[PDB]
Order: structure tokens, then C-alpha cells, then sequence
């Protein structure tokens, strides 16, 4: 025990933390990974999303070589505080956490020949900006970027620990998505340049998918129902007023309700969706109708022969543009 | 004598490194582990989680702090917790965690002549625990918390739970109105990540729903609401502002309890017993509002034919609507 | 205050009074040479039962709020099972739960041969 | 002075070993505990806890602190209190505690010439405080406060409520806007864990609820519709089917009214008196819009019996409402 | 600079700041003033309110005398961590915040008598007791009170630094409230006694008045509106049951459902409020129209001169109790 | 060579005095500023405050920290800065704030080699911005971020913005979905408190409410059922179960929308353009049924004067809902 005291006493002697390996000699190279194990909730109206990662990191110091009859030092994390490490940061995080219970979440491991290896476990929540056309017929690709805070592309460069595909590594039941499939990650690098300087960036794009069955028979099914009930209203006879404005009195009703209702997930965009097109076409639909309805009631009295034309009109006309509209809408939103 | 132990106790800290662990380049150290359940705060569906408060106790050897001349275990103050070596524990599903620190922080630090230490914590965690609520308000979870070593792999570092099945107490202690404690299981393996692998040990809880709240407050007032309903057949055919009424203030009611009671859950895409239960009660009460829009359809040509159809309606609608009910809560029971 | 009432092979504990600030009851033996000894354990609501190894699998408790009562049914008798019974009520924050030191509220004395 | 009290003071701390208690190996240390409950701010049956803040004031001797030279009580700064054993007191049942620190830490640290050493400490603390609500809103809670060491058992230190009785003092000030604080009790004893026997004070109060709220709240609207169905008894009935849509109306409103009602408490599994009360109140309404119906349809062909029953309904309704209200109010008072 | 460098290491050399200066021969006088930044948002539902302060103690320490170039030094505010402070609490506070972006909002300043300046930037979360009987025409008091912890009036004294209504100054443009107005300050000072001895307290109490433009056009105006819908149904004539019915039961459930709102954003006080005997009153006037038709129609097919004579009544006596009612109303509380 | 970079910057740390400032009894040491902001989260009129991320950096010069013979800017471990003097920066305005501290904290120094120190922060803060809502939601706010020295007077430091007008970069590629930013402003000033004069530097942003949706949400809604509820002037007058049920449907959704909107907001005391559209569009459609009522109080008498009446509403209602919109747009834009 007392070998390995005085090997880390001898590493730790005249060692200055303040100063980058090969600092004015050569550029540090940083091999970097992560593991997913969850991808935790997207929040629409914060326009975040949270993931939970054990973040690795692996470069050469060689004033840390040593020898001695074990091969590779795995130490207590303490040893990191006194240490060299790189100030690495996430770009588009809001607010992150570095587990601190029991223990702080972080392992150091140095090798014979001055290869360092340092994990930690980050909760991460990041910036998602989403571009809500096409809700909830959707798709984004949430960005994870991060890169040196103080050390300039001539200084610190990071690398992916093997090919970028295989560096990012999602576990398998580490889904927390609710609303969202996550379909796959692309992988990249890059050059930032600030007011400081030109900086390495990596970054990680999730691809997500929102899934529709929800809004499917939550708003198009009773849409559709809503439209078609109050287009059978044009098949009852004149002399049933009290039927008619039963069905266009409650197809009004319940358009406005899922009018209403329908915009309480999104957060306030200043533009209309897809679904907002949909709800506004089929109140356009059931209010004609109504009016239809009127017109037909005031002139049932004085001219039936004109109402019944317009009813045998509209009995032809309403079902051929709701059609129409239907095959529009969804051939565009659905080959998007 | 105080200074006695007072020079036995710097002399075991004498050329102590906190940086090593214990046999250091031997074999594992082996770590027992007890927990004491004091409550569990909450479990929440909308952010998927539940609040956990307990006693965590850890048990090892450390040969570098073995003493004698004292027939005694030597209880100190929790600082000297941080010039000792402990293990790197942590909880993998948890998402926030804090020690207690009043007055202060609840910990405890207990040494044994032949060397063992006992470290005693007082922990409260919200952990996350994923949730199928596809028989919501009639389902059962399970809920896990997952204790494993961060830095030190199975040849480092050994779990086990100190006792067997009674490493885990205070179980009776929960107690959660929404839930019920059906089972608690331990369990013991091992994880394997690209850095190596590790010793994992797991405490699983089963909770069973009850039924009773949602019955009282979100069940009866769509039942009630669907037997006002059928007060419509009951009424003459004339009285076609009081039914038109009735079907109205019906369907705006049932609209309300819809939006109100589904805006109080999370927004999962998948349907719940009781959405299907609110879909089938709005479906009866609309299909009672289209019964009288064909019954003022027709009664002016075959009065007699429309007065029969009221008079089936009577006793048609409560008769499906209890085969209805029936159905479901043989399904979901 | 807690009115632990003994009855009684099976022994009954009827309790009344403030039920709810002691939400546990407890049975406990008391041999001729030898102290208390834990048998099991009831949660009044929760209703989740423990049990003392040397009888596992014999004794079953079982309880019902109706009349708040709890019933130790025990099976499989054995000549190393003649003691005094006792029943006893603990509190919500009173410790451990195989102590009688922590148990407030003690029944009459029960004999069984 | 100040040289020669500084002198004292870097003497008093010269090889002082904060890991030992004091008579470290001998006799128990007893500590003396004192309250002044400043307020209780918040009581939650929601969250089932209650928020309190407090002057917690702790008393022991400590012989190596005894000065001789200096008559005077040493108020020290309280970085001091760094320097120097401190009992490792807790509370079991709290969820959140923390010490103020504006504009410095709220802490205080006073010397004696025999070595006493007292200090103090402002914490405000969430505690949890399960509650019995089978009586709600007419129910009477009881919510305790546990003070217990964490690492030294009985054989190393003791507790005692300094003074008895008087050792908690402000009770008698704090004002509630839904409670009356009828009593406190203070009580101390020994609790037994797996590692061993510690002390134990408690501190519980008892509270009884105020009903004024809830009588502005939720029974007066309740009552009121109830009256309000009573006056279509002396209203002529007529074809116009008025009265039914209006009954239905008025049904449907108390439904949105017990809704919100239940909205606005926890998600308890039994049932309460106020729910037995609205429960009861709808029974009553119900029966009223039946008692409609059953008139409308038969009056056509029979006015005269109509108008017996309506006229038997208007005597039978209020006095069978107020023998509804006498049993519940007998029954719960 | 190494003069100066010099006279802060003799000045430290030896210094105890566990020790008060003038332990042991005279009391500490502590100077104390308050600049308030922004008084912050009142809190009805929790009754507490939150203040930003500069927050300025003065006080002599014949231990830091010095002689050099400079009369002051203006140190950076380590030095305060250094020496000897005063341990000034506020007795009501709930949760502060000592402010540390981007360091800690902290002044020290030296001057060679010994006297020291220390300032510190403070958010206080504090108590404000309400008494609600005049709601929502009420008035309240907030008091702020401040002292020493740890030590008795024997040792620490504090006193205003100037005049005591010119030592709590607000910022002219300082105010971050909604629904409440800032009439003024009293300043006060006086002796507390608890079981640990006596200590100087120091109080300032600010005087709220809630504006009622809210409370106004959320529950007055629609009361208003639904009494008057209630007593249209006068003009109606006795033939017309079903109208004058529906008119009755849907202000009466109109006036239930505004009673129950009222509490709804209020906390749940154990006594009534002003706008509970409003809203009382009009109920009363709703129920009592409602009877007043039962009444009439009761009376309609035996004595009809009977009805016609007590609906021409109500004609006049309903409207004119209402508008005496207001005025007595309004008269009393807006006149408190 | 790494020897002789640490050789220096040991020697420039060793008689270093963190408690003086650079030029300690002298000129004013001046301090340039740059700020990079990379968003702007929520903006809540709740509240009334706004959240800022930005990096911000601090110039100044210390020849205290001169070296020579190494012709490169040192980067250094950020934890250099806990042994340099730094500006003691302030926002007068900031209610939260905090430096992210992922993976380490977000700090920079930067030496170069005549003393010159660059000092940066990645900061999120929130700001309060009170907020004139009375044209809401046709507002126009302006939010101020206010930047101070808080323990040095203008005769020890002094501010100003580096790069002039192009100090602030990223204002142009923020995306807000309520607001959009109209321009941005910087002001430099001196402030004068009770202690002495003290540098003010003030970034201030113009922010435009965007009304579309508020258009998609509360406004078309509101025209729509007040168009619907003239439909029924067009329905004659005998059918009575038609025109009330169009009544009766537009009340209780107009009053449906009204309470959804009303408690999305803090309690202002004041009346907003939207409560005054809102309560207008009641008002109409109220005065519809009302005008209703009043034609099927006298259309047996009075057919004729009922038609006319019903005519003379179908003529007023289309121009004096009109007229008001022509007003309340002219007056809110
Ligand atoms: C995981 O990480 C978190 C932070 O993210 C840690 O929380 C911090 O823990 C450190 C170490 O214990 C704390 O630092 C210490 O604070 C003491 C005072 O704490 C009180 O006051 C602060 C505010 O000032 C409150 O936030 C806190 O709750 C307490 O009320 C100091 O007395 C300590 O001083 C020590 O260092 C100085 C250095 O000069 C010495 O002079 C002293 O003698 C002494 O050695 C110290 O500064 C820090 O306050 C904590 N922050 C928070 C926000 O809680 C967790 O502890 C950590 N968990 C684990 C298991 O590592
Ligand atoms: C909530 O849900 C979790 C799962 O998400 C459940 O946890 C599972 O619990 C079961 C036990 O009920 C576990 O199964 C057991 O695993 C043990 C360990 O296996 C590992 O290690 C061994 C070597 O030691 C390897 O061979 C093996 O491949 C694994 O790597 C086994 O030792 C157990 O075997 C025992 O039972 C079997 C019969 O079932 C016998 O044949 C054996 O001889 C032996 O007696 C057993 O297989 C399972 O691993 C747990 N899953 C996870 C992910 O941890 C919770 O139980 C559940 N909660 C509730 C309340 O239901
Ligand atoms: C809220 O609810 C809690 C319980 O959840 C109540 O707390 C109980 O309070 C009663 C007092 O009203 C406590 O009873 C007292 O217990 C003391 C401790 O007993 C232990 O230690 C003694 C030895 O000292 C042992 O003999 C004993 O077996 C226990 O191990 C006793 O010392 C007290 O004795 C007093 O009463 C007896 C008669 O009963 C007299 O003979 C004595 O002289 C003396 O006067 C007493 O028995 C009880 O222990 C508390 N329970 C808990 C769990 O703490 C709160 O009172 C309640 N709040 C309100 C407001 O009602
Ligand atoms: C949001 O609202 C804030 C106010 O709360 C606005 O801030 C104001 O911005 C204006 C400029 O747009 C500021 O006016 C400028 O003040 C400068 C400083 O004045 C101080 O110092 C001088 C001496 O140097 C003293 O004389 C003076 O009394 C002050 O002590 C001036 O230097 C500027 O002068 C410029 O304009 C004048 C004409 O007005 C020219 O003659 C000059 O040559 C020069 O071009 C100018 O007066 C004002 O001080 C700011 N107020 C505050 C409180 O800071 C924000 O602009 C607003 N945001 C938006 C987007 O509109």
C-alpha cells in the first residue's frame, strides 16, 4: 500500500493544475463519449428537453507516467480536484446537475503511461427550438453541443473516442418519452467562432418523431363525426325545424368545445398549426351549414320550391368539397 | 482516559490515505448494505417519480483503522466521516437527492476494534419509477431504486445485503392514500458498461391503486349526469324547448368533466380506462339527444310509432348502459 | 389513550380509542424463564403483516377495521409454544419494531398450554 | 482587557479534539433542550405536514471549556461553533429543514465560567403530520414534533426538557386562520433501533379546526340550492316542461359545485362528513326532480292528484331536510 | 502599494474576531440604515411580502486605527470575513438571500479613527400579519424588525444612523407593486425580551392600501348585473310563468356560483369579509325576487287585484331598497 | 517548456495582494464589458420579470500580473481566478441568478503579457421588468438590464462599453414566440447613492407583442359566436325551441370563454383591451337573448310590432357591433 502512496505523492510533487498538458508545445487531444442511460421528457412549452448521461473523457498527461506493479490506477475522485482536467461545457444547457449523492459521480483512472480517463454523471437540460407548422404531424432534431469554455481550437481539440455513430450510445429502456419516438442520432463536429476566438464544437442531433394516435381520436375522429353529422342535417324534411336546429345547434356546440380545448398542450407560437387549419375549415363547414339551415327556414314559407333546391344543392355541394378538403389536407401533411 | 484515545485515534489517522481504498491492489472489499424505510413522500404520475426517505447503512473493514486496547466501539462525529475512505454509492434512477443537515448533517460514523466501520445516512430521493397507465385508475406499478458503485468495478468492490431478506425494514411504515404496499423485493447482480463491470443491488416496491377516490369524485358524476339524461324520454314530445335544453346543458356538462378531469393528467397518447369510460358515457347521453331528434323527425307522420320508440327508449337505455358498465368493469376487474 | 381487550386455537385483540395515532399492533410472548418475544406485526390500514422465523408459515394475523379487531390464528402447535400472550399497540415514530420497549399500550395477559 | 481573554480563548482551544464528546468513555452527557415556536406558518392536508420556525437552544457542560479570571458569560461568534462539539440532535418526522443565514448564520454560541456551553440555533422546519379526515371539515388533528440524537445512544448522551413544562414558550401567541392550538404536551423517552437505544423528546399539539370558512364555503351553498328547488312547489305547473329543465339545470349546477369542491382537496380514499353531507343534499334535489316529473307526466289526465302531491311535497320536503340535518348535526357534533 | 499591503498585515497581526470590540469595558454601537431598492410583490395567500435593501451598519473598532496616504480605505469585501462583524438577523424574515452574482454584494470601508462602513445587498421574504374584515378596502402595516442574536443589550446597542424617519429611504422609482400602494414609513426602536436575555430591536413599518379597481370589475359589476336581471322579471306580465321562473332560478344560480368564486383566489379566512356581506345582500334580493314571483303567482287566479298590487309594489320598493343599500355600503367602507 | 511558464507564474502570485485593487491609491482602474447573449427565456407577466443567458466578459489591466520573455496569452485553470482581484460586478435589477457550473464552472481567465486580464461568466439571471399592461395584448414593454460596481466609487473604477455600440452580440438571432425584439440600447451613466457615485452601465431591449395568437385564440372565437348569435333575428319568432337553444348556446359559451380567460393573468387593478372586447362581445350577445325574450314577450298581441322589432335587430346589431370593433381598433393601435 505504502508503494502506491509514494507513487502518488511522486506524481502529485511539483505538479502545477493551473497549466494544460503540453501547454506551448503541442495541442491536447480529448477523446470524448457518451452514454445515454435515459432520454428523459420534452417539454413543448419550455421548448427543452432533459437527458441523463455518464459523460467520458480520455487524454495524456505525461507528467503523470508512472511504474509500478499495477498497470492502471483507478482512484478516488478526490484525486481529480488536484489534477488537470478539461473545462469542458454544453453550449444550449439551461440548468445541469453533476450528481452529488452518495458521493460525487465521477471516476479517475490513469494509466502507466499517462492516459486519463475521467467519467462523470450529468442530468443535462438542453434548448430544443421547434419549428409547430406541421403539429402534430411533426418531427425535430433536438441538439446536444458541447466544447472547451476557455481553450481556443489551437489549444484543445475534441475527438470522438471511436467512429461518431458509435461514440453516442442510447441504452435500451432508457426511454422517458411520453408523446415522442426517438428515432435515431446523428453525430458531427465543428468550428465555433466567438468574440474570444475559434473554439471545437461536437454535436449531437436526436431525431424525434411525435406520435398522432392521441390527437387522431382526440380531435380529426370527432372533427370528421362532427362535419359528416351536421352534413346529414341537408337530408331531413322542412317541416322537422326542431331536428334541424338540433343538428346544427349541436354540431356548432361541439366544434367550438374541441376548438377550445384543442390548444391547451402548445406553448403561445404567433402562427397556426396544421390541426388549427383542420378545427378552422370544419367550423367553416358546420357554421355554412347552420346558415344553410336559415336561409332554407326563411324562405320554407313564402318560397318551398326555392328551399328545396337549395337543400338538393347543398346535399351535393357539401360532401363533394369536404372530399376534397380531406384528401388535400391529408396528402400534403402526410407525405411531408 | 480521553487523551488515551484521543492519541489512538491520531495515531490511526497517522499516514492514512483517503485516495485508496482498503486492500488497495488485493482483493475486493466487500460492503453490506441496510436500509430503513421512513415514509415514501409521494408518488407522482405526472412527472413519473416517487419520493423516498431512508436510513442507508453501509458496512466494511478496513484494516487501517483496526485499534486495541480499547474493549469498545468508538461512536465519533460525523466529521471525521470526511478523512475516512467510503464507498462511491450511488442511485442510478434517482434524480434529485440531498442528506439532511439540520441541526447536522445526518450522518454517522461508527469504528470496531478488529476494524469495521459502520456509516449511517439519512437520505431523501425522488427516483424515477416509468409508469403504464393503460388501466389507470385500475393499475399496478412496480417501483425500483437501483444502488450501484460508480468508480469501482466487481474486482474492487463487492455488494450484498447485510441479512438476506430482512436487510430492508420499516416497509409497514408507508403509508400513501392513493396506494397500497403489496410486495418488496431485493435483488443482486451485475451491470456491464463499457468502462467494466459493476455490482448492482435493487429494491423493488409493488403498488396496487385504489379505487375508492376516483369512484367518489370522477365515476358517479358522469353516471348521475347520463341517468339525468334519460329524464328526456319521460317528457311529451311537444315540450321541445325543454328537451333541446336538457340535451344541451347535458352535453355542455359532460364537456366540462371531460376537459377538466383529462387536463388533470399527464399528456400520454395512449387511452386510459377511464377516458374509454368517459367516451362511452358521452356516447350514451349523445345517442339519447339523436333518439329525440329522430322521434321529432317522425311524429308528425306516424305519431303513434314515435310514442312506441319513447316508450322502448325508457327502458332500452338504462338496460344498455348497465351492460355497458357491466362489460367494463368485468374487463378492468 | 388506546383499550387493548384480549380474547381466546386463536387469540383476538380488540382495541379502541385513538386507533389512528397508534396505526400498529404487535403480539409478543412472554415465556416462564425467558423475556418478550417478538411474534408479528399488523398495519392497521396498510394491512402488511410480519412475522418472527420461529413461526413462519405457522401463525397467520389477520385484521378488520368493522370492529377493530385483529386475529393471531395459530397452527401447528408445539410444546416450545406455552406462554403468556401479549397485544400491543405502537406508535407512528416509536422505532423498532421487534422491541417491546417501544410498544405503548400493553394488553391483558393471555395464557396458552 | 481583550489580550487576556484572547489568550483564554487560544488556550481553552489548544489540543482540543472535536471528534470526542465530552467525558468521552465515562458517564452520558445530558442535554437540556429549549424552544420558542416564533410561528406556524402553514398547515397542509394536501401535502400532510405542517411548517414551523423556532429559537432551538441546547444546554450541556463541557469541562474543557472551563475558564477561571474572567466574570462573565462569553458570547463567542458563532464560526466558533466550528471549533467545538456540538450534539448531533435531528428530527425525525421533518421533510425540509434549514438554518437562516441572513445576514449571517443564525447561530449562537455562549461560554460559562464552569464550562457550560449554550447554543442556539433559528430553523425553520417542514414536518410531516399525518391527519385522520373522517370528520373533515369538523375534525380535531394531533401533530408531534421528534427531537432525537442521531449517532451516540443512551449509554453517551441524554435528553431532558429544561424547565418541564415551561421549556417551550410562544404557543400561546400563534394565531391560525383554520386552527386553534387547544393543547401542547411535551414528552420524553427512549426509542430502540437495530444499533441501539436513543433518547426521545416529543412535542405535539392538538388543533381543532374552525368551521366558519366551511360554513361560508361549502354547506351554505349546498343548503341554499336545496331551498331553491323547495320554491317549484309553489309554482303552477303548466305544458311548458319549465320546471323539469330548470330542476335538471339546478342539478347540474350542484354537480360543478361538489366538482370544484373535491378539487380543492386531497385525493383521500374514504369518505367525509361533507362529502355524506353533499351526497345527502343531492339525494334531496334528485328526489325533487323526480317528484317534478312524475307530476308533469301525470297531470294531464289526473290535476287533482298533481296537485295533492305537489301540495305534500311542499310540506314533506323541508321537514324531511330538516331531519336530515339534525341527525348529521347531532351525529358529528 | 506594499505600504498599504503592509498596514492591513499589521493590522490583522495578532486580531481576534471572536471577540466584540470593547468586550469587557463598553457596549458596541451599531449604526444601522436601510435603502430600499424595490418593495417587492405583497403575497395575500401566504401574508408575507418581499423587500431589496442595501442594508448599511457603522460602528467603531479601536482595533483598526491605522496612520498612511489615505484617510479611507475601501477594501474588497474578504476583509469583512477578516474582522469582527455584527450578527443582525431579522426577527420576521422567512427565506433571504444574500446576493452573490457575480460576487458577493458586499462594501467594507476603514477609516484611521477605526470606524468601519458595511454594506450588504439583501432580498428579504418577510411576515406581515393581515387583518381582512375591511377586505378588499383594507389597510395594513408591514413591519420589518431587525437585532442582534446573539448579543444582549449589555454588549450591542443599535441605533439610526441620522434622524429615524430619515434612515429607511425608498427609491422614488422603487416599486414593484400591483395591487397594493405605498402610503409611508415608521420608524421605531425598542427592547425585546426572551429566555435568552434582552435585545434591541429595530422596526420600520410600511403602510399598504389594496386598490379596488380589480375587485371591481371582477365580482361588484356582475353582482350588480345579476340583482338587476333579477328584478326585470317585475315588468313581466303574471301570464308569463315560465319566463319569469327561468329568469328567478338562473339569477339565483348566477349569484351561488359568484358567491363560491369569491373565495376562490382568497385565503380561508375564519370570519366574513365586506364582499361576503355584498354578495350576502344580493343574494337575499335575488331569492327574495324569486319569492316575490311564487307570491304573485300563488295569488294570480283567486285574488288577482292582490297580485297586480304587489308586483306594482316590488316595481318600486326593490330598486330603491337596492339603491339605498349601496350607498349605506359604500358610504360606510369607503369613508374608513 | 512547462517549467519555466510555471516558474513564472509562481513569481507573479507571490507578493500578490488580492485585497488591494490594481492601482491602490491611484487612477481609477478602468473596466470594459461585453456581453454575448444566447437567449431569452420566458418573459412572464406573472412575475413581471424576464430571463437572460448571456457570456459576459470583463478587460481590464493589472500590471501586477506583467511577464515577459513568453510571447503567448496565458488561458488559465479557471480556479486562478479565487487567487486574482476581480471587478466586484452587480445587477441592480436581478432577482435569481447563477453561474452554470456543468461539466466545471463556467469560468475564464485569460492573461496577456502586459497585465491585461480577460475575466468571463456564462450567467443566466432573471431580471425584473415591470409591465404596463393596459393596451395588453397590443403592449409594448421595454426590459432593462442595469450592470454596477457595488463597493467602488467613480474615484476607483470606472465602466464603459467595449466596441462601442457593437458591445452586445446575439440580440439579432434571439427567437421569442410571444415578443419580437424591436431594438436594443446602450446607455453608460453615473449613479449617486447615500455612499458615493458609482458607475451604471444599462442594456435595455424594446419588446412588441406578436397578436396572432391571440387572433387564432380569444378574438375570432368571440366574433364568430357573437355572428352566430344573430342568426336567430332570422329565425321567426314561433320557433321558439330554435331561438332558445341558439341563445342559450352562445350564453353559456361566451361565458365559458370568458372564464377560461379570466385567472391566465396577475391580479392588475386595472382594465385591459381585451377584458373591454370580452365583456363587450357578452354584452351583445347577453342584449341578443334579452331583445329574444322581449319579442316572445309580445308577439301574441303584437305580431307585427314583433317583426318589426326583429328586422330593426337585424339591421342594429350588424352596424353597432361594427361601429365598436372600428372603435376599440382605432383606439388600441
Ligand atoms: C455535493 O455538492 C453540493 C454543492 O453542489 C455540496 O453542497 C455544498 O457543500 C459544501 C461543503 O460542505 C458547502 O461548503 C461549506 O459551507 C459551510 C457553510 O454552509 C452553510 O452556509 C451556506 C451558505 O454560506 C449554506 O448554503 C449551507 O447550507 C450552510 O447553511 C462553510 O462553513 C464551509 O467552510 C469550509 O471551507 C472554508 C473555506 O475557506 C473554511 O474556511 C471552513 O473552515 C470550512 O472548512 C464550506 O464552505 C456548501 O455550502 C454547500 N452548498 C450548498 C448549496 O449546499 C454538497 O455538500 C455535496 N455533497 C457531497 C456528499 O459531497
Ligand atoms: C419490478 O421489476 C423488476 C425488473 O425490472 C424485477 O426485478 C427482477 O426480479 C427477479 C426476481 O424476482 C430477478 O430475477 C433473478 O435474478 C437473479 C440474478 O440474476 C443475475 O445474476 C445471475 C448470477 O448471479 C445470472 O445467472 C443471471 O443471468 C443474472 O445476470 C437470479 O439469481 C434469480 O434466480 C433465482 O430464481 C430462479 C427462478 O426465477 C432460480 O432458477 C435460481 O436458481 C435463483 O433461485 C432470478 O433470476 C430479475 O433479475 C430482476 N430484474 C432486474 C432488472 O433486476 C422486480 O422483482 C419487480 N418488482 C416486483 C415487486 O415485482
Ligand atoms: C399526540 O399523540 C402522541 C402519541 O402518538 C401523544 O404522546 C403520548 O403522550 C403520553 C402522555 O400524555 C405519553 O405517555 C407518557 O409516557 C411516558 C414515557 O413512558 C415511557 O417511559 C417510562 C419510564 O419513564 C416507561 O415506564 C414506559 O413504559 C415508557 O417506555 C411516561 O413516563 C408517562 O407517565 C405518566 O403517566 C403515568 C400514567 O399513564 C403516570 O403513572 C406517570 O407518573 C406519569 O404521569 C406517560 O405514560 C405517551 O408515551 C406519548 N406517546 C408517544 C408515542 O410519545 C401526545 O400526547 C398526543 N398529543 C396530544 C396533544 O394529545
Ligand atoms: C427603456 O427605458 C430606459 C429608461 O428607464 C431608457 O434608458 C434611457 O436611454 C436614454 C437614451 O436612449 C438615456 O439618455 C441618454 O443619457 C446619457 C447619459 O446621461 C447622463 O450623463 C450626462 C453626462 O454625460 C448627464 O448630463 C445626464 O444628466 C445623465 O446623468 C446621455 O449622455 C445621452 O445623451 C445623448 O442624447 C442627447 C439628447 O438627448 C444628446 O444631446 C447627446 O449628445 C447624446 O447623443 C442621453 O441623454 C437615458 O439616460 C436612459 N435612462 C436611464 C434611466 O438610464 C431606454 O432607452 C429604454 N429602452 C428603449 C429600447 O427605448
Amino acid at each position: 500500500t505504502t508503494v502506491f502512496t509514494r507513487i502518488l505523492d511522486r506524481l502529485l510533487d511539483g505538479y502545477d493544475n493551473r497549466l494544460r498538458p503540453g501547454l506551448g508545445e503541442r495541442v491536447t487531444e480529448v477523446k470524448t463519449d457518451i452514454f445515454v442511460t435515459s432520454f428523459g421528457p420534452v417539454s413543448d412549452h419550455d421548448m427543452e428537453y432533459t437527458i441523463d448521461v455518464f459523460f467520458r473523457q480520455s487524454w495524456k498527461d505525461e507528467r503523470l507516467k508512472f511504474k509500478g506493479p499495477m498497470t492502471v490506477l483507478r482512484l478516488n475522485n478526490l484525486m481529480a480536484s488536484k489534477i488537470w482536467t478539461p473545462d469542458t461545457f454544453f453550449h444550449n444547457g439551461k440548468k445541469s446537475v453533476a450528481h452529488n449523492m452518495t458521493m460525487p459521480n465521477k471516476l479517475l483512472r490513469i494509466t502507466e503511461d499517462g492516459t486519463l480517463l475521467y467519467t462523470m454523471r450529468l442530468t443535462v437540460r438542453a434548448e430544443c427550438p421547434m419549428h409547430l407548422e406541421d403539429f402534430p404531424m411533426d418531427a425535430h432534431a433536438c441538439p446536444l453541443k458541447f466544447g472547451s469554455y476557455a481553450y481556443t481550437r489551437a489549444e484543445v481539440v475534441y475527438e470522438w473516442t471511436r467512429e461518431p455513430a458509435r461514440s453516442v450510445v442510447v441504452a435500451e429502456d432508457g426511454s422517458r418519452l411520453n408523446q415522442y419516438d426517438l428515432l435515431g442520432q446523428t453525430v458531427d463536429s465543428g468550428i465555433v467562432q466567438s468574440s474570444t476566438g475559434e473554439y471545437v464544437v461536437m454535436t449531437t442531433h436526436f431525431h424525434l418523431k411525435r406520435k398522432i394516435g392521441y390527437f387522431v381520436i382526440q380531435t380529426y375522429l370527432p372533427c370528421i363525426m362532427t362535419v359528416i353529422l351536421s352534413q346529414v342535417s341537408f337530408w331531413l324534411n322542412r317541416e322537422s325545424v326542431p331536428a334541424r336546429t338540433v343538428f346544427g345547434v349541436t354540431t356548432v356546440l361541439t366544434m367550438t368545445t374541441l376548438s377550445i380545448s384543442a390548444r391547451n398542450s402548445l406553448p403561445k407560437v404567433a402562427y397556426a398549426t396544421a390541426m388549427d387549419w383542420f378545427i378552422a375549415v370544419c367550423y367553416a363547414f358546420v357554421f355554412s351549414a347552420l346558415i344553410e339551415f336559415a336561409t332554407v327556414n326563411y324562405f320554407t314559407k313564402s318560397q318551398p320550391a326555392r328551399a328545396a333546391k337549395i337543400d338538393r344543392l347543398s346535399r351535393i355541394a357539401f360532401p363533394l368539397l369536404f372530399g376534397i378538403f380531406n384528401l388535400v389536407y391529408w396528402a400534403t401533411y402526410l407525405n411531408r | 482516559n480521553m487523551s488515551f484515545v484521543k492519541e489512538t485515534v491520531d495515531k490511526l489517522l497517522k499516514g492514512y490515505d483517503i485516495r485508496l481504498r482498503p486492500d488497495f491492489g488485493g482483493p475486493p472489499v466487500c460492503v453490506g448494505m441496510n436500509i430503513d424505510i421512513a415514509s415514501i413522500d409521494m408518488v407522482s404520475e405526472v412527472n413519473m417519480d416517487y419520493t423516498l426517505t431512508m436510513y442507508f447503512q453501509q458496512y466494511w473493514r478496513d484494516k487501517r483503522l483496526a485499534y486495541s486496547g480499547i474493549p469498545l466501539n468508538l461512536t465519533l462525529d460525523n466529521r471525521v466521516a470526511d478523512q475516512l475512505w467510503v464507498p462511491d454509492t450511488y442511485f442510478l434512477n434517482d434524480k434529485k437527492s440531498f442528506v439532511h443537515g439540520v441541526t447536522v448533517k445526518n450522518r454517522m460514523i461508527r469504528l470496531h476494534p478488529d476494524g469495521t466501520v459502520l456509516y449511517g445516512l439519512r437520505i431523501t430521493t425522488t427516483a424515477a419509477c416509468m409508469m403504464d397507465l393503460r388501466r389507470y385508475p385500475l393499475d399496478e406499478q412496480n417501483c425500483t431504486l437501483e444502488i450501484e458503485s460508480y468508480g469501482y468495478t466487481t474486482d474492487d468492490i463487492e455488494f450484498y445485503w447485510r441479512g438476506g431478506d430482512k436487510a430492508v425494514t420499516g416497509v409497514e411504515r408507508i403509508e400513501l392514500p392513493q396506494f397500497s404496499i403489496v410486495e418488496h423485493r431485493l435483488v443482486s447482480r451485475n451491470v456491464v458498461f463499457a468502462t467494466g463491470a459493476y455490482p448492482r443491488l435493487s429494491l423493488s416496491f409493488r403498488l396496487k391503486r385504489n379505487i375508492g377516490y376516483f369512484i367518489l369524485q370522477t365515476y358517479m358524476p358522469s353516471i348521475l349526469i347520463t341517468i339525468l339524461s334519460w329524464v328526456s324520454f319521460w317528457i311529451n314530445y311537444d315540450a321541445s324547448a325543454a328537451r333541446v335544453a336538457l340535451g344541451i346543458t347535458t352535453v355542455l356538462t359532460m364537456t366540462t368533466i371531460n376537459t377538466h378531469l383529462r387536463e388533470t393528467l399527464p399528456k400520454i397518447p395512449y387511452v386510459k380506462a377511464i377516458d374509454m369510460y368517459l367516451m362511452g358515457c358521452f356516447v350514451f347521453v349523445f345517442l339519447a339527444l339523436l333518439e329525440y331528434a329522430f322521434v321529432n323527425y317522425i311524429f308528425f307522420s306516424q305519431p303513434a310509432r314515435a310514442a312506441a320508440i319513447d316508450r322502448w327508449s325508457r327502458i332500452v337505455f338504462p338496460f344498455t348502459f348497465s351492460l355497458f358498465n357491466l362489460v367494463y368493469w368485468l374487463y378492468y376487474v | 389513550q388506546v383499550q387493548l381487550v384480549e380474547s381466546g386455537l386463536r387469540l383476538s385483540c380488540a382495541a379502541s380509542g385513538h386507533t389512528f395515532n397508534y396505526p400498529i399492533m404487535g403480539w409478543f410472548r412472554q415465556a416462564p424463564g425467558k423475556e418478550r418475544e417478538f411474534v408479528g406485526a399488523i398495519s392497521w390500514s396498510g394491512g402488511s403483516t410480519s412475522y418472527a422465523d420461529s413461526v413462519k408459515d405457522r401463525f397467520t394475523i389477520s385484521r378488520d377495521n368493522a370492529k377493530n379487531t385483529v386475529y393471531l390464528e395459530m397452527n401447528n402447535l408445539k410444546p416450545e409454544d406455552t406462554a403468556v400472550y401479549y397485544c400491543a399497540a405502537k406508535g407512528r415514530y416509536s422505532g423498532g419494531l421487534y422491541y417491546p420497549t417501544n410498544y405503548d399500550y400493553w394488553g391483558q395477559g393471555t395464557q396458552v398450554t
